[PDB]
């Protein structure tokens, strides 16, 4: 209830690019998982958090890189893996899969007592920009899901105990982040205000 | 009101803009009065001229421009607890009419405001935050796809 | 018309028809009376107090005012009429109404130097009240005479211009420092008297058209007495 | 000292011993804020308001006063607290007092800068008529540890004089601009803190000397925020 004023000294430009307002790697996924599906699958999709699918909405076309950083929490020497899945190579449905044995794919290895891992992805997509807001049809027969775009995709990754089955059970719990690089973004677009009801278009 | 809701510090001058949308035979004048951010807002036509005035009529134009000299802000969590220390209010943007709308025999005896504003090149921003615009979440329709 | 702290906008130029040919010129080369060195405040003035909207009716015959009394009330100007006695001052008037196409009328905007009035068939003078009537102003009771027995036909010697409302809606005029003495007592002379009257009335097909009429007043360059000194 | 208005005459020239080293300075080069263009008037605050006269007795032990409180109530500088909220101003301090050569005694003038207060053998805070004095200024009740726990032994690291009975009987200080925003708001905030403290007390045949002591402040180069502006 106290109402004080200061005044402010500024000359400061260079704090509000575009490139330092989209550098904050904010959190994209929290999933925990049990071994005793037996792993953990997820797509590359952006538009899970409102702090984040707010923040992104503005701008029409964008360019950016990945920068992943999976964070582990959870024991004898325990070792991960984050085999990364692009399009048009199939994903694994079982631990014991041999897409987890093929080689074309990248992949990680790592132990719980290091630092957590760290990976980046270049722009993959096959326009010159991803496309946030899709306005037609991916498809020439009526149904299609309007809004998205087959250029829109990234990938998946999969998270795996790469140990052999052990006498003691366990449960692993698996953070991702995400951090923009190298932005340059065209044509804003004004914020949404009204709520969000789902994930896949624009409801209210 | 979308964009400084990320950030806590602000400071600049700004510049409103009407437009009047009447009929071509109307006339008529108005009045639009500044106030500085140390008084109270003004009550009657007289009192209110004595700030800084403007005299604005329709026949010769239906556009007019003002600028606000300088505005500031933040958010200033000083206490103990989680509590929200409004800021002080500053200044009024306010309007009278000086004298009665003009109309011919044949129009509607009915006119309308529209009220623009644009900030200046001297508008900076500090401290980027997040904002309560949206809420913390509803119900989901399809939650989950990928982990799926 | 973008002076000092506002700004009447959105009106037709016109022009700045001096009264005589002059100015206010700050009056120099004066130095054998009120040497208590002059303040002359120039931009604490410069604002345009505007007044309060009239009403022409069909049946209405005009309206007058008094310069250096309409102006004791309000505003910077307002307050250094107090605690101060001596002034010099040039003013600047401007008049404009509106209406639509279809009125018609005519009016005349007047100024008069040392207008003595008069009452109407008696022999006592008028009374203080019948003269200091402040921002609202007064009212002619036989506009034909000016309430003195000097024709309306003969009255424009006096800077004027013509309000048509078919052709133009203002007017603006210029007037300097008509006075004897130099300088002056405000609260118990008035040198110049604006007043406006109307000559051909109004005429519709309904009635009651109202026609508001708004006079704005602001002085060029005063100046006042001393407040401030050393020993 | 023949400064605008008024001019308090016959005292001793002393020193104009300025605080750290430094002059009001009329603040340049600041344009990211407060854009609202100063009027900074210089002409019409230069007065010398002076206080209330005190007395010293015996068993007297000081007064204190706060330099934007004590002022906020007098004169042009009292009007210009009010519709205004930024301002910026150096000071000027002229003590003086008079008695015999018969009498002897000690004074010491000081001012501190953001002196915070403090209560007595308590947990509460002090309340705000504990603060804002206004002209009359209040008084120590324990002047050897100046009612904050800070040693008067130390005290003499602020700028000050030494106004001794046997000597002389003036004194003047100059405060520049001491705050960490450049400008501040009156109500709310007060950065220097003007006292008087007797070290020896007075002494004499008789009882109740009343030895009359004078302060005069006066504003050296003060501004405030925009009042008057174009559209």
């Amino acid at each position: 209830a106290i109402q004080t004023r200061t005044v402010i000294n500024q000359h400061g430009v260079s704090e509000t690019l575009v490139e330092n307002f989209l550098s904050r790697a904010a959190l994209v996924s929290k999933r925990s998982f049990e071994y005793k599906k037996n792993f953990f699958k997820w797509t590359i999709n952006t538009r899970s958090f409102v702090q984040l699918r707010r923040k992104l909405e503005l701008f029409t076309y964008l360019r950016f890189d990945a920068e992943i950083t999976i964070l582990t929490t959870v024991l004898p020497d325990l070792t991960l893996q984050a085999m990364f899945v692009p399009t048009g190579a199939l994903t694994p449905e079982k631990q014991d899969s041999f897409h987890w044995q093929s080689g074309s794919n990248a992949s990680v290895f790592f132990k719980i007592s290091d630092p957590p891992a760290r990976i980046t992805i270049p722009f993959m997509c096959i326009n010159s920009a991803y496309s946030v807001f899709y306005d037609g049809f991916a498809g020439f027969e009526k149904n299609g899901l309007y809004g998205i775009n087959p250029a829109d995709t990234i990938g998946n990754l999969c998270v795996r105990i790469v140990n052999e089955h052990q006498p003691v059970g366990f449960t692993v719990t698996v953070r991702v982040y995400m951090k923009p690089k190298h932005i340059k973004a065209w044509a804003p677009r004004p914020p949404r205000t009204l709520p969000y009801m789902s994930i896949a278009n624009a409801n209210y | 009101g979308n964009i400084s809701r990320y950030y806590t510090h602000w400071s600049g001058s700004l510049e409103m803009t009407f437009m009047f949308c009447g009929s071509f035979m109307a006339t008529g004048k108005l009045i639009l009065c500044y106030t500085p951010p140390g008084g109270s807002c003004p009550t009657t036509r007289e009192t209110a001229m004595l700030g800084t005035h403007i005299v604005w009529d329709f026949g010769l134009q239906s556009s007019v421009t003002l600028i606000i000299p300088w505005i500031s802000g933040s958010h200033y969590r000083m206490f103990n607890n989680d509590a929200k220390s409004t800021n002080a209010n500053v200044g009024y943007v306010t309007c009278f009419m000086q004298t009665n709308l003009i109309v011919p025999s044949e129009s509607s005896d009915t006119c309308s405001l529209i009220g623009f504003i644009a900030a200046k090149d001297d508008f900076s921003l500090r401290l980027m935050r997040d904002s309560p615009d949206i809420g913390q979440l509803d119900h989901l329709h399809a939650a989950e796809a990928a982990y799926q | 018309l973008k002076l000092g702290n506002s700004a009447i906008v959105t009106q037709e130029a016109a022009n700045y028809c001096c009264a005589y040919g002059e100015w206010p010129n700050y009056l120099p080369d004066h130095e054998a009376v009120a040497i208590d060195k002059p303040t002359q405040p120039e931009t604490a003035t410069d604002r345009f107090y505007t007044l309060k909207s009239v009403k022409w009716e069909t049946g209405s015959t005009g309206w007058w005012w008094k310069l250096p009394d309409a102006l004791n009330n309000i505003g910077m100007f307002g307050q250094n009429v107090q605690h101060h006695y001596l002034y010099r001052s040039g003013f600047l008037i401007h008049v404009q109404c509106n209406a639509t196409k279809f009125h018609q009328g005519a009016l005349l905007v007047v100024a008069i130097p040392e207008h003595q009035r008069g009452a109407h068939n008696t022999n006592t003078s008028p009374g203080f009240d019948d003269i200091m009537k402040g921002e609202e102003g007064g009212t002619f009771n036989h506009p034909y005479v000016l309430d003195d027995g000097t024709s309306l036909a003969c009255a424009t010697i006096f800077p004027h211009q013509w309000i048509n409302l078919r052709t133009n809606n203002s007017a603006t005029i210029v007037l300097p420092w008509m006075n004897a003495a130099p300088m002056d007592f405000p609260l118990r002379h008035n040198q110049w008297t604006l007043a406006i009257i109307p000559v051909v009335p109004l005429g519709t097909r309904t009635t009651s058209s109202m026609v508001p009429i708004t006079v704005s007043i602001a002085p060029m360059c005063c100046e006042f007495n001393g407040l401030r000194h050393a020993i």
